[PDB]
């Protein structure tokens, strides 16, 4: 099409929309034309959208409360600190609502979202005598949109689902969008006064109860979920570098994974 | 990092080639219209950052001017509420 | 009547969470809505577009400013002005902290969710100059060679007769864009992770250095893209600066593809500060 | 021009269609009007938007907009 | 249609039947005309009748008897007391047949009902060696229509259903209307002499037996259930205010919820 | 013959109570009737009507008397005679007890089963007068303003040129009815619950006061409906009372809608007395 | 509406690993791929032949 120009020509939208078509350095567009053979012969699938990836579940948070109020639509990620000073752990992570998941990691690239989500729960202990888990829609206007041990004893007539840790083993829930608006804000700010009525997120949380002393919570997008308005790379650190221990202090960072959770 | 500005919807200005550059942004927000009464929440911000420094043989400065206007306008409902300062 | 059943048995498979890790299948979760089939419509447009902002074809085609270099009246014929390994794990520096791994660009963050990549990469060079600067530069692609090997000991490019090359005349022109096609002996390359610069059981992860294309680096990139001067950039010092900045952006081509999504290379954080 | 331009005119060759001007200057430039302001540009310009840009759909505002419309004349009445 | 009139015009039935059509203050009826976009984009469903809500189950009563006679069609709600006097609990609730459920709370707005109901039972303990629960139709004419521990040892040939707390976890029952009349009375009065033969409610109760020391009972409307003759708001108090403790005495009111029941 | 099965396996999901919280689905309960499929017909008419008394369109359209005010020979031009926030959590006072929350009207009780609401509200004003009372009053809707802001320090209405207004001439006329349309930046509002007037861990719940429309109240109501006098209500004191009562009723419009049914705001009780 | 189920019961057979030792049948394993039905094509030719090198023949 021409390698160079007098003035800007490679414009952000024009390229993505296919109106600006850069030339291959070899002059033969065939050299960068899609070839389907590789995925068919080597991979066995071909991923086309992050919409597919966020439907895969990942672990978000570990609770040590038998009955918990949990901020369903809070997509924030941990605060991180780094140091190369002697004898101090190199990396430290301090979560608010949980650790990063495919849902919150992909979400951090966008400003908005809409649609429902799914919840998965692994029990630390499947107690035979009291095997049930209840996940209830929690709507008290007074509650802050944060994690808190359940102290309520008056939330009658809620929407409840029951799963059995002994006969099944993992609890599976689907949460409707149930929003007062059609466009929510990813990691909207939660405040002291706030309560559970802000229009920036569905005014709905989870109340999770079981007889297991610990539970591992995970989530993913429901089938009607979407992220919108791409912003760019979110602030991030190398996940592999979390094993760093060059300061002489042993690495102490630990993400919520099944192996970390199930074994001590 | 200007790299995080370049991934956003944006347009670039080369002062030796273009005289002016325009960016149009549609209204997008959890609120269907901007609240003139409580001012609760400006729907966007336009920013201009230096991508490559003003490069001249000796110290110099230029004025970067901004013109703006609304389009695809949708009005709210008649009220006695004050348009907040 | 109450007849005896005549339906034959069915073998069953007990499962705690079928399709847990799949993008597809049929979810078995219990819905919290009053209507079991509650579902919100697919809104179009949404967030200002009718485009699919989640498609890799959209995300990976957003421009990534990732590097800059200088060109001046001082640059010599054949002098290498800039090089970059061709791959998507293009990183930036964290400003508030001095960790070695750094901050990923959108391209590195997004492709970081996959272990494999392949396809063409588009590079755009923006020469910040006036119409009174004059010079010729050449953009060359060196598949299968690291950056220490595109230059000799004097920083001069070598064997340029052998490579695809674009000779860019800069007078009124200010921008050059080209696609570097995928060139590999394996259908897929690996998205490079940091590597341990220390000896186990000690860990000190740092970004990989593609100074050489050999069996310790070739599974991550296809070679080196290079810009070298053919002439110095000349101009009248009475009216214009003798040195200019050149900005570089990268993004995916039409055939870009990623595969094997698993443990991500990058972890998002709400803040990053120095620990006291 | 989806810049809701009231009028637009590329004036690059305008000087070439003046009767008493011979061998007129070819000067890249464009003039466009937006309501009561006219921009007279003396070089190329770039007009960008969101990828797949779509203005806010009208149905989104029914929760607050009045089905009746109000102009200056309406207010004075 | 006209904002005002000389004489009454807005008549109760005329408005509900659509014969009287009030004018919008703006003069454009479009301003109060139904818009389906909001529910489709934000909620994901659209509820049209309380008939839908009462089919959702809610918890009604907690029993500490292994074998219990329970008044199936009794829809009464608790007696309440309030005080702002120092050191006394602000609110106190005293149930008869149980606490309020969607079924009894919606029902309190009406005078009549007809149709069957459903029962759900959560066990305090799923005893492996003796895991069964029996729910039997109880018809003894002598029994008062009230909650009572089972002392009968001669109620042979009853209609029985069995559910397993270990292999399933929650017992589910459906009760036919089985009424001597076609219109029953919501919260009809139960008397001393009464027994189980009054025409005001189906002459049928439940006899529930299991080896769990405690059970949590819940209910909902069956598919053929209906409430009739709207009366208005029932006597009611703010559910959220039950947490009040401003008198200095800690709140002691506790509704039967899964979390209250399962954990101590 | 007794052939080996050739039916392939099916993955199963163990469930204690499928559809427990849903209005729909298929119930799995064991029936206590002798006939498994026992079911009673849908009787129409029932309880005196052929109408569906359970439909929200029926329940929310029943009239709710919720307020009254006075109008007299003493009322001044522009004097605000009455105001009310526009929303459905309209409450009354418990007569035998002095709790702060109070007693809900039918509208508040019914909508109280849902967290969200939207739609128009119909208001009817019944002026209890004779044909010998004469005065003009104006009914105005002030979206996005609380009641302290529709009036100035003298109790006089302000900025009434800016709002939808109905100027009602009262001579022979005795009733006015109008629909206040839904006016909101969010498709749904929240049905207001009581709020804690104390500081945790102390709890003292009271009804919310909509004196101002700001970020601490705007998620519950759309603004204020107001009645102000244009003239005093004049009449001959030799034959009629100089002050009259005005009754107000509210009910839902055609587009009224509630969503997100969960923990109800109101709990029904069989009796309410003062604890000794 | 929420009608009572009218589907009749089915007798089931609990099995830890159906077809474990068979060349055929339908495997019940949980796939580790993102797409549940991930599968690579049958490449022909492969390893230099169009022949079936696994056949006993």
């Amino acid at each position: 099409v021409g390698f160079a120009s007098a003035g800007t020509r490679d414009i952000r939208s024009s390229y993505v929309e296919g109106k600006f078509i850069p030339q291959d350095i070899t002059g033969m567009s065939r050299n960068h034309e899609l070839d389907e053979q590789p995925s068919q012969e080597c991979i066995g699938e071909r991923i086309l959208s992050f919409s597919e990836l966020i439907k895969r579940n990942s672990w978000r948070y570990v609770s040590d409360e038998k009955s918990l109020i949990y901020p369903a639509y809070a997509f924030d990620n941990p605060a991180a600190m780094y140091t190369a000073a002697d004898k101090l752990p190199v990396w430290t992570l301090t979560p608010r609502s949980g650790f990063p998941t495919l849902l919150t990691s992909i979400g951090a690239m966008y400003a908005f979202y809409r649609g429902g989500i799914r919840l998965k729960i692994v029990p630390g202990v499947a107690d035979q005598p009291k095997p049930l888990v209840e996940v209830a829609l929690f709507t008290m206007q007074d509650q802050g949109y944060i994690i808190k041990a359940n102290d309520y004893s008056t939330d009658f007539c809620s929407s409840n689902i029951y799963e059995n840790f002994v006969t099944k083993g993992i609890a599976e829930v689907q949460t409707p969008y149930y929003s007062r608006v059609n466009t929510s804000v990813v990691s909207a700010p939660v405040l002291y006064n706030a309560g559970n009525i802000s229009p920036l997120m569905p005014n709905v949380m989870y109340k999770i109860t079981s007889n297991s002393s610990n539970i591992l919570l995970g989530h993913s997008a429901a089938d009607d979920f979407r992220f919108g308005f791409l912003l760019g790379a979110p602030l991030a650190i190398s996940a592999t570098a979390l094993r760093d221990n060059f300061t002489g202090s042993s690495a102490t960072v630990s993400l919520p994974t099944f192996s970390n959770f199930y074994l001590s | 990092d200007v790299s995080n500005v370049i991934t956003l919807p944006h347009v670039q200005l080369d002062i030796s080639k273009e005289t002016e550059v325009l960016l149009k942004i549609p209204y997008v927000s959890p609120f269907v219209q901007y609240d003139l009464v409580t001012k609760f929440t400006p729907w966007a911000a336009f920013l201009a950052h230096v991508y490559a420094p003003l490069n001249t043989p000796s110290a110099a400065s230029l004025q970067v001017n901004v013109f703006a206007h609304f389009e695809d306008i949708k009005l709210g409902f008649p009220t006695s509420a004050i348009v907040a300062q | 009547s109450k007849p005896l059943t005549t339906i034959p048995p069915t073998i069953v498979v007990q499962r705690p969470s079928q399709y847990f890790n799949n993008a597809d299948g049929v979810d078995q979760g219990l819905p919290l809505s009053l209507k079991y089939g509650n579902e919100v419509i697919l809104k179009t447009p949404f967030a200002g577009t009718s485009s699919d902002e989640m498609a890799l074809e959209y995300v990976l085609k957003i421009p990534n400013y990732f590097s800059r270099f200088k060109y001046s009246s001082t640059s010599l014929p054949k002098q290498v002005l800039w090089t970059s390994p061709v791959h998507p794990q293009i990183i930036r520096n964290h400003v508030t902290v001095v960790d070695a791994p750094g901050q990923p660009t959108l391209l590195a963050y997004a492709t970081g969710f996959f272990k494999y990549w392949r396809g063409g990469l588009v590079y755009t060079f923006r020469f910040v100059k006036t119409n009174y600067h004059s010079g010729r530069v050449q953009i060359t692609f060196h598949p299968f060679v690291g950056y220490d090997d595109v230059m000799d000991s004097d920083g001069k490019i070598v064997r340029d007769e052998y490579v695809y090359r674009v000779v860019v005349d800069l007078r009124d022109q200010t921008e050059a864009t080209l696609v570097v096609p995928f060139t590999s002996l394996t259908p897929y390359k690996v998205c490079a992770d940091v590597f341990n610069s220390a000896n186990r059981p000690k860990y000190n992860y740092e970004p990989r250095d593609f100074k050489v294309y050999d069996n310790t680096t070739d599974q991550f990139f296809t070679g080196t893209l290079c810009v070298s001067a053919l002439t110095p950039l000349v101009s009248s010092s009475a009216v214009v600066s003798s040195t200019i900045d050149v900005l570089v952006e990268v993004k995916a081509s039409d055939d870009f593809e990623v595969a094997v999504p698993n443990t991500p290379l990058w972890l998002p954080v709400d803040s990053l500060t120095e620990r006291p | 021009k989806q810049m809701n331009v009231n009028s637009s005119q590329d004036t690059t060759f305008e000087q070439r269609s003046q009767e008493k001007v011979q061998a007129g200057e070819i000067n890249e430039s464009i003039e466009f009007r937006n309501q009561i302001t006219t921009f007279v540009h003396d070089n190329p310009i770039i007009t960008e938007q969101l990828i797949g840009d779509s203005p806010q759909p009208s149905g989104d505002v029914r929760s607050v907009s009045d089905a009746r419309t109000h102009s200056i004349i309406d207010f004075l009445e």
